[PDB]
């Protein structure tokens, strides 16, 4: 992991 | 001097202006300015086999009105 | 992937190419057989290799499943018709049809990577004794591919 | 401004390779996450070896240490771990306290150097010199670099600001310094092709970038200059009580693109990417879904609606020669070859390659990379119409 989620929607 | 055709990836026809002692890779920069697809990601084949970049046309015995095949790199593993 | 596939197929009734030859199995979209020429001039040539093909649910996202069913003697191909080529891994394209695939799979015959084999055996071979394997991929390609 | 021979860079390798004894202090203990600076010096000193054994011979090497970005890079180089070294001898023991100013010193140097790395690789990809054959992302953004710069590499920040002035005006000696202190993000008083990416990718469109820039980055609370993942979560922990807080900034490993940091419900510290996606747009559905309410904690969010008209898509006239063409192959030019379904509604960049935006995002989100058609890194898109000849 690089430590980025998906954007919240 | 002479012309050839190019079956692109989509199965597009191009024309290009070429002569016998044009290598592979001036036929490559040839395609690369006409559908933006660089050199070193240009696979070219004729007759079963991939035309190598030191090579000229009249090495390969590619003759007018020939059509060569575009493909993607690859390589085996 | 069936509008895709379908346009695949009917381009290649209308421009069929000279070096592959590939269709669906009956009424199965998704499972086609296809033949290779053998290069001429080659170990291959007079040879004709049959593959069998299988385009994934998400094709042309995920690359076709591709394995030859006739027997070759290649460094990069296996007893099992596995082949091992990056197009058809790690560095598919979803712009890439059957029919370039096929072409692709074609030129890789004559152009193998013994460096980095799927069969070691082979592979030693052809670095170490070239004209033992010029002979032996023509003797499995009069015995299997004709 | 040196000539970089062999004996220069090998100079800077000492420097570096000091640094990173400096940095392998336990006391410091550093996190292992970008930017890493012993991660990037190392990396930094092997990438330089690799373009070193590109220039082998004595010909090549004299072209080599005559190349105007590469003098550059290594006298940076150079400037910048003597400052480093620098920093630890008077920093002493406040290079163990995290929160001191000569930690956050350190911090800016490594964000430096990340930036420096990623540079000097886009330039010399596989140690060989493309600085003249960079493609710009943003076509608008290319031209304009092409016709004042042609194929340079690299301008000094007085000839840019210059030019830049000439197409976009500078409002005030104020705003050129603000302005240089945001593209110049390897602090060197240049302007390098790749910076000149970076920042026109970040605050596209070209024609109003400016005013973008100043709606973004200067008037905007939520705008971190030189931040780290690290420092965002850290800079954030003081909102955990206060959901709807976030900040924004470049991303360290992806350079050009967003990373928007924000508090959830309940109290988590979250960081994302809206991948080549205009920011403008994230902040207004984030503000709208009531994700990005509270820029850096504070309590009112600036409204962006319509502070970007999109110029709307440049339509794509099928010329007669394509139509007959697609047509003796009973299809279309307007037609996605992807899907063989949708037509073709977004543009690739730089490579300009056509496709529909529904087969680019099934393409991506599959873990596929690059154009389909030519490989090249998709480091932007515009949307477009094409019109049928029919
Ligand atoms: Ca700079
Ligand atoms: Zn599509
Ligand atoms: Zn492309």
């Amino acid at each position: 992991s690089d430590g980025y989620t998906p954007e919240p929607a | 001097s002479m012309q050839i055709f190019v079956k692109t990836l989509t199965g597009k026809t191009i024309t290009l202006e070429v002569e016998p002692s044009d290598t592979i890779e001036n036929v490559k920069a040839k395609i690369q300015d006409k559908e933006g697809i660089p050199p070193d990601q240009q696979r070219l084949i004729f007759a079963g086999k991939q035309l190598e970049d030191g090579r000229t046309l009249s090495d390969y015995n590619i003759q007018k009105e020939s059509t060569l095949h575009l493909v993607l790199r690859l390589r085996g593993g | 992937a069936l509008k895709r596939i379908h346009k695949e197929l009917n381009d290649l009734a209308r421009d069929p190419p000279a070096q592959c030859r590939a269709g669906p199995v009956g009424d199965d979209m998704f499972h086609w057989q296809a033949t290779i020429m053998g290069p001429n001039d080659s170990p291959y040539q007079g040879g004709v290799f049959f593959l069998t093909i299988h385009f994934p649910t998400d094709y042309p996202f995920k690359p076709p499943k591709v394995a030859f069913t006739t027997r070759i003697y290649h460094p990069n191909i296996n007893s099992n018709g596995s082949i091992k080529l990056d197009i058809l891994r790690s560095q598919w394209s979803p712009a890439l049809t059957i029919s370039k695939v096929l072409l692709s799979i074609c030129s890789l015959l004559c152009d193998p990577n013994p460096d980095d084999p799927l069969v070691p055996e082979i592979a030693r071979i052809y670095k170490t004794d070239r004209e033992k394997y010029n002979r032996i991929a023509r003797e499995w390609t009069q015995k299997y591919a004709m | 401004q040196a000539a970089a021979d062999r004996r220069t860079v090998e100079k800077t390798w000492k420097l570096m390779d000091k640094v990173v004894r400096l940095c392998q202090n336990p006391k410091l203990q550093l996190k292992n996450s970008p930017p890493y600076i012993l991660d990037i010096l190392p990396d930094t000193y092997q990438h330089l070896r690799l373009i070193l054994s590109k220039y082998d011979d004595n010909q090549k090497l004299a072209q080599l240490s005559e190349n105007e970005y590469f003098k550059i890079y290594i006298d940076s180089l150079m400037k910048k771990s003597k400052r480093a070294i620098r920093l630890f001898k008077e920093g002493k023991e406040r290079m163990y306290e995290e929160q001191s100013q000569d930690r956050r010193n350190l911090t800016k140097l490594s964000l430096i150097f990340s930036h420096m790395l990623a540079e000097i690789k886009a330039i010399f990809p596989n140690g060989q010199f493309q600085g003249d054959n960079f493609r710009i992302t943003k076509a608008d953004a290319a031209e304009f670099w092409r016709k004042f710069f042609g194929d340079k590499t690299i301008v000094p920040w007085k000839v840019f600001r210059q030019c830049l002035h000439e197409v976009h005006q500078i409002s005030s000696g104020l705003e050129a310094m603000a302005l240089k202190s945001t593209i110049d993000l390897t602090c060197n008083d240049y302007i390098s092709v790749f910076e000149f990416d970076i920042f026109t990718r970040l605050f596209q469109p070209w024609g109003s970038i400016l005013r973008n820039w100043n709606f973004l980055a200067v008037t905007h609370p939520g705008y971190m200059a030189f931040l780290t993942y690290d420092e965002v979560k850290a800079r954030l922990q003081k909102y955990s009580t206060k959901p709807g807080s976030y900040i924004f900034r470049l991303s360290c490993t992806r350079l050009g693109q967003w990373a928007i940091g924000y508090v959830t419900g309940d109290g988590n510290i979250l960081q994302t990417i809206p991948h080549n996606k205009p920011l403008f747009q994230a902040l207004i559905d984030g503000s709208r879904e009531g994700f990005y309410l509270y820029p850096d904690g504070r309590s009112y969010n600036p409204d962006l609606t319509g502070l970007c008209e999109p110029t709307p898509h440049d339509h794509i006239k099928v010329t007669q020669e394509q139509f007959e063409l697609y047509c003796e192959m009973g299809s279309t030019f307007q037609l996605c070859k992807i899907c063989a379904e949708n037509d073709k509604d977004v543009k690739i960049e730089p490579c300009g390659h056509l496709m529909c935006t529904s087969c680019l995002t099934a393409w991506q989100e599959s873990d596929g990379q690059g154009c389909p058609f030519c490989r090249c890194e998709i480091k932007g898109t515009e949307p477009i119409i094409v019109d049928p000849f029919d």
